[PDB]
């Protein structure tokens, strides 16, 4: 059995329990659900406009999942230095150790401040996630389907960039499942792909093609926490880890 | 004046209230009413008779199928194989380029939602006199994919859930279609205009002929069977998403193929006007640096292209400007130069290796803008 | 149970429906369909004139449509788009005489405005061996809608509540239509703020869901007769009869 | 009869009712009045100044009705991609299934952020709606009547664009009717046109002709919900629908 304990050959005395730092620091760290609610950087992108965008056209999209995105180090010339150097963060390091999840997510998208244009945000729970490839932030090209535009019935919110350039969200668990998958996802079953991400958030600017030039190559950073309903269910052990301070230094 | 010296609040601004939330939420507004406590009122004859409610819209039969049941149908002939979802289909045989469709009220009220579950109810009105005698299976196979949709008969139907109806005197019955799936809900069939996330039905409804029709020699050999769909007592839908349906109130649809040419978005309407950094050029506004920008024409190496509008009535009118040469001005965008043959020679100069500043206003006049963003035809000629 | 003993008197029970001096009988139970609950009176809000329902004359039945329903009529087929407060008057003017000649409609000649309910009985006289089915559907304000020309089919009127008239059962269609117009009164004549579309509450329209089916020597035709009662009425605005103009022929 | 039910040949057992998603998602979706109060895009327009506008001149107008406007796909070259591709939305899809309405509406007009100028908004309940043609947003030309200017007695509000570029409204039921018409409207009676829209909202900028150039071809998007008093009355079945994912894709 795993956690069996045959003969405890104890040489120790009693050690005074601090209450996971409650006695020293005034706060307990036993519950790992409340450490998961500290906001972690989810994604990081430069706004790259390809074709002439209408007011409806979504600037970028991303599938919304607590597992972390398919990790974008970046191009081999210009790497995103946090996901290159500070690999994976905390929430998929804890969600790496579980199998199922049932709950909500929070996002707090941070926009550039040079832009002024009004920003809409759609949650689209219809969208299936076709594999861990393209489980990432997609700078959208010219519109071919209803994926690429503002849509009607889905839950949206419009942040005014002139008042405050951060929209803060609560993306609900709108799946027809018991719980969703939490590791990396290869999409074996065709309906299994309805059960990975909570939905598919698309952020779009309402600017015309004359104000679209101030938008180009400005950073948009996304955060996430797990929003008080998140319950990771089945214990699955961790995979092989990589130690970060053994990564090579950029030799001059 | 007591001085208030305590520390004040420390908020976050946001520009707008929630668009998504709609139930348990006092939403502040700026009423254009004169009373701040005023609310629209419903007197005794202006009363709302219909509670707007999914379980009252979906609980209404809508005719969805008309079935021709003749005498010469054998003891296994299929009458309908429609799917066991609320999106049962009746297409109109019309001449429109996009086909309209009839839906039951359960289908329209279920098309605005992502998921649905629960029993459906099909009412079969077998329009017959008391002298027609027949008998028909209305069965239900849980879980048929489209490859297993064929190779059916009534004998494979009898292994699943089925209902055998005796047409002797009473000539109407309601088969309440079960909800059997692996999933507590079920994702919508069509979705928005998006070809994935288009999930076929949980199961299929069949209707065969168990015992063939035996009509008397005085009554007709044929019988129509009307098939009505209702959301059952257990039918329910949950997540509100983009509706998969549109109205027929405006069936016009604009295909955006990339073969035709026009100005960029936001730079139309435009008129012929002078500009100091450039002679006339198409401007979308009266202030400086408001030139109408133009897309780059995919001209192959060794050729050239000038322009001619498809409709001169929609063009900007100074003569109505029907010809134009699109070329980079040097400020990062393509200007459209109105011309008087001269467009062909200017395209010979520019695509041949020249410039705008090489040696090789009075026609402005009224400055009528174009009719919106008119479609420009790309005429192509060899260099 | 099930003891058939016909006599010289016939077999079944005959039910009646008596009004002022009109009794019309049906062998069959009606297929009633009531699109709205019964309207409140509403003369308190917009009338100081003397208001009285003429229930001894207005609540009588009156035939406003009769039509042959042959088997030559196809599946999706209108049979009668009756505009019912108009069709009570235009049937009389189709009988080549005035509105004041009929007891049911003399207060339309005098009064200016009308609010009331309407009973409609769409009786059929099909044979027992004929097979087919009508539906009688009431649409509120047909002509104030422009996409009704595409809705006007049997798939669209089956969704709202409606009556079914099967040709086998020789069924009768009771249809209680209370007053729901935008404005709480319908003018009977040309009134200062609207002249076009007078006395138009909506349309009873009678489509075909199953055509008539029969043998080669079967009875081809089938007559349908529509009666209307005007029961919970009220008339206001007593005016001259010379301001009443004739209805549009349609 | 319509909802008659002769012989229910039931093979089913009992299915556990979720409460319209209350058991799974923590919220019921039975009441369709509260889904109607999610804001839908009402209109979408580019600010096109034709003549020299005074401070009084209304920039645009629109009749205010829950039926949705006469749907502007756009010009054949440049279509508005949401009303082209995502046809009609939710509120006229539900209001397509009813005949009369009696209630209020909310608007939440979203302005561009490049502009700074103070914006006035008039509600004008006097205005009749002459047919479904020109039941749409009207970019106003030179002034001939009192339609084209700011007026006195009507209920107005002035959004300061420098503080927040969104004005949020509650347009009351100021009709002399029992209830108003809800389908598309052909204007048979001359007084029937007083009974379609709640009024006629006109939005206008207070900018002179030197600041009018920053206004030109900026987007203004309008939203709407139905505002808690809206009661759709008479059940009328739906018309022929069009399926959206059968619309043709823009072939390259
Ligand atoms: O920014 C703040 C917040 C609270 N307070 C005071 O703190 C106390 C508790 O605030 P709360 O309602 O928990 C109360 O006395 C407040 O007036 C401040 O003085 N400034």
């Amino acid at each position: 059995e795993e956690s069996r304990n045959t003969t405890v050959l104890d040489t120790t005395t009693t050690l005074q329990s601090s209450g996971f730092g409650r006695a020293f620091f005034g706060e307990a760290f036993n519950d790992l659900k409340t450490l998961m609610r500290r906001y972690q950087l989810y994604g990081q992108l430069l706004l790259s406009v390809t074709t002439d965008k209408d007011i409806d056209h979504c600037m970028f999209t991303f599938p919304c999942l607590p597992q972390g995105l398919a990790l974008d180090i970046g191009s081999a010339g210009s790497p995103h230095e946090i996901f290159n150097r500070c690999r994976d963060g905390i929430i998929p390091l804890i969600a790496s150790g579980y199998r199922f999840y049932r709950g909500d997510l929070r996002y707090k998208i941070v926009f550039p401040s040079n832009v002024n244009s009004n920003i809409w945000v759609q949650h689209r729970p219809d969208r299936r996630l076709e594999g861990w490839s393209a489980a990432k932030i997609v700078n959208c090209d010219a519109v071919s389907t209803g994926q690429g535009v503002y849509n009607h019935g889905y839950a949206s919110h419009i942040q005014i960039t002139r008042v405050n350039n951060v929209i803060e969200l609560e993306v609900p668990f709108y799946n027809a499942t018991c719980y969703n998958y939490l590791q990396a996802f290869n999409a074996s079953s065709a309906a299994s792909s309805y059960a990975v991400s909570l939905g598919e958030i698309s952020v779009g600017f309402q600017a015309t093609s004359d104000d679209i030039a101030s938008i180009v190559n400005k950073p948009v950073t996304i955060y996430y926490s797990i929003g008080d309903g998140m319950q990771f269910s089945q214990w699955v052990g961790y995979q092989p880890m990589m130690i970060l301070d053994q990564l090579p230094a950029p030799v001059v | 004046n007591p001085s208030y010296q305590q520390s004040p609040r420390h908020f976050v601004p946001t520009g707008m209230h929630s668009l998504a939330l709609g139930t348990n939420l006092v939403e502040p507004l700026h009423a254009l009413r004169l009373d701040a406590a005023g609310t629209t009122q419903h007197p005794v004859g202006c009363a709302p008779d219909e509670d707007m409610t999914v379980s009252s819209i979906a609980s209404r039969y809508g005719l969805i199928r008309r079935v021709q049941w003749k005498k010469d149908h054998a003891k296994g002939s299929l009458l309908l194989q429609l799917d066991a979802d609320p999106f049962v289909e009746q297409r109109i045989e019309g001449t429109n380029p996009i086909s309209l469709y009839w839906f039951a009220p359960v289908g329209v009220v279920s098309s605005m939602f992502m998921q649905w579950r629960g029993s459906l109810e099909y009412r079969f009105d077998i329009i017959a006199s008391q002298f027609h005698t027949g008998r028909l299976i209305v069965g239900y196979v849980p879980g048929l994919t489209a490859s297993l949709q064929l190779q059916m008969d009534y004998m494979k139907l009898k292994s699943s859930s089925y209902v055998v109806f005796d047409l002797q005197e009473s000539n109407s019955f309601t088969f309440e279609v079960p909800y059997v799936s692996y999933r507590p809900w079920w994702v919508r069939k069509y979705g928005g205009n998006y070809l994935p996330s288009s999930t076929d039905a949980p199961s299929t409804l069949f209707m065969y002929v168990q015992v063939p029709l035996i009509p008397m020699e005085a009554v007709s050999d044929t019988i129509d069977i009307n098939v009505y769909v209702r959301g059952g007592s257990s039918f329910e839908v949950c997540v509100p998403v983009q509706p998969s349906l549109g109205l027929n109130w405006n069936t016009d649809f604009i295909l955006r193929n990339d073969e035709e040419y026009r100005a960029k978005t936001g730079y139309a309407p435009y008129y012929a006007g002078v500009w100091h950094s450039f002679s006339l050029v198409f401007r979308w506004g009266s202030a400086s640096d408001q030139i109408a920008q133009w897309p780059t024409i995919s001209v192959p190496r060794g050729e050239l292209a000038f322009l001619r509008i498809k409709d001169g009535k929609q063009a900007a009118v100074g003569q109505p400007w029907r010809t134009m040469v699109v070329w980079p001005s040097g400020h990062g965008y393509n200007i459209g130069i109105p011309t008087y043959e001269r467009a062909r020679q200017l395209a010979q100069h520019l695509y041949g290796g020249g410039s705008l500043t090489d040696e090789k206003a009075n026609q402005q006049g009224p400055g009528k803008v174009s009719n919106g963003n008119p479609v420009w035809e790309v005429m192509r000629a060899p260099l | 149970m099930d003891n058939p003993n016909p006599g010289p008197d016939g077999e079944g029970e005959v039910e009646l429906e008596k009004d002022s001096n009109v009794v019309l009988t049906t062998q069959r139970d009606p297929s009633t369909s009531i699109p709205a609950p019964v309207s409140v009176k509403w003369s308190r809000w917009t009338s100081n004139d003397v208001v009285d329902d003429y229930a001894t004359i207005t609540s009588r039945w009156y035939q406003i449509a009769e039509f042959v329903w042959s088997k030559d009529d196809p599946f999706d087929k209108e049979l009668a788009r009756l505009i019912l407060p108009r069709a009570l008057l235009s049937s009389i003017e189709a009988n080549s005489d005035a509105i004041c000649d009929v007891p049911n409609t003399i207060p339309f000649k005098v009064h200016a405005y009308w609010r009331g309910d309407m009973e409609v009985r769409v009786q059929i006289n099909s044979n027992k061996f004929q097979v087919g089915q009508l539906q009688a559907t009431w649409y509120y304000s047909d002509h104030e809608n422009l996409n009704i020309s595409s809705k006007r089919s049997v798939y669209g009127f089956s969704q709202m509540d409606h009556a079914l008239i099967s040709a086998s059962a020789s069924n009768e269609a009771k249809l209680v239509i209370p007053f729901k117009h935008v404005y709480p009164f319908l003018p009977t004549r040309i009134v200062p703020d609207w002249t076009t579309g007078i006395l138009d509450m909506g349309a009873l329209n009678i489509r075909v869901i199953a055509p008539l089916r029969m043998s080669a020597t079967g009875p081809t035709t089938c007559n349908v007769v529509v009666f209307i009662k005007l029961n919970n009425s009220e008339f206001t605005g007593t005016s001259s009869g010379k301001f009443y103009a004739s209805q549009i022929r349609a």
